[PDB]
């Protein structure tokens, strides 16, 4: 068994859709500044 | 005199194939 | 230095099988989920109570 993660498949119908690797890459670009921060509150 | 960074290294855990496929029955 | 002018926001939550349940055309693709590994313990980026 064990279906294989990260299988491609198109969720929606749009002519360009997001795709998991493009929302992991913005989030982490935009990780550093939030770690940066974290340390003020903490 | 050295600024130290909080986020430390962590590794994550290894995988396991073996386990799942393994029925349990309560004894 | 604005909320509004930001593009995009990312939050993680706790959830579990029923909540998604709860809407099942809501979400798709739930069966290749490794329920196991996805945990409190494996992630520690997430900041939570939950012993």
């Amino acid at each position: 068994p064990l279906p294989d993660p990260s299988q491609a498949t198109k969720l929606t119908s749009w002519k360009n859709e997001l795709s998991l690797q493009a929302l992991k890459a913005d989030l982490d670009a935009a990780k550093p500044s939030h770690t940066a921060m974290m340390i003020k509150v903490k | 005199t050295f600024f130290w960074l909080k986020k430390a290294i962590i590794t994550a855990r290894k995988e396991q194939y073996f386990m799942p496929l393994a029925s349990v029955t309560n004894m | 230095g604005d909320i509004n002018k930001a593009m995009f926001a990312i939050v993680s939550f706790e959830t579990c099988k029923a909540d998604l349940l709860k809407e099942k055309d809501r979400y798709h693709n739930l069966n290749k989920i490794d329920w196991q590994s996805s945990a409190p313990v494996n992630e520690p980026d997430h900041a939570t109570t939950t012993p």
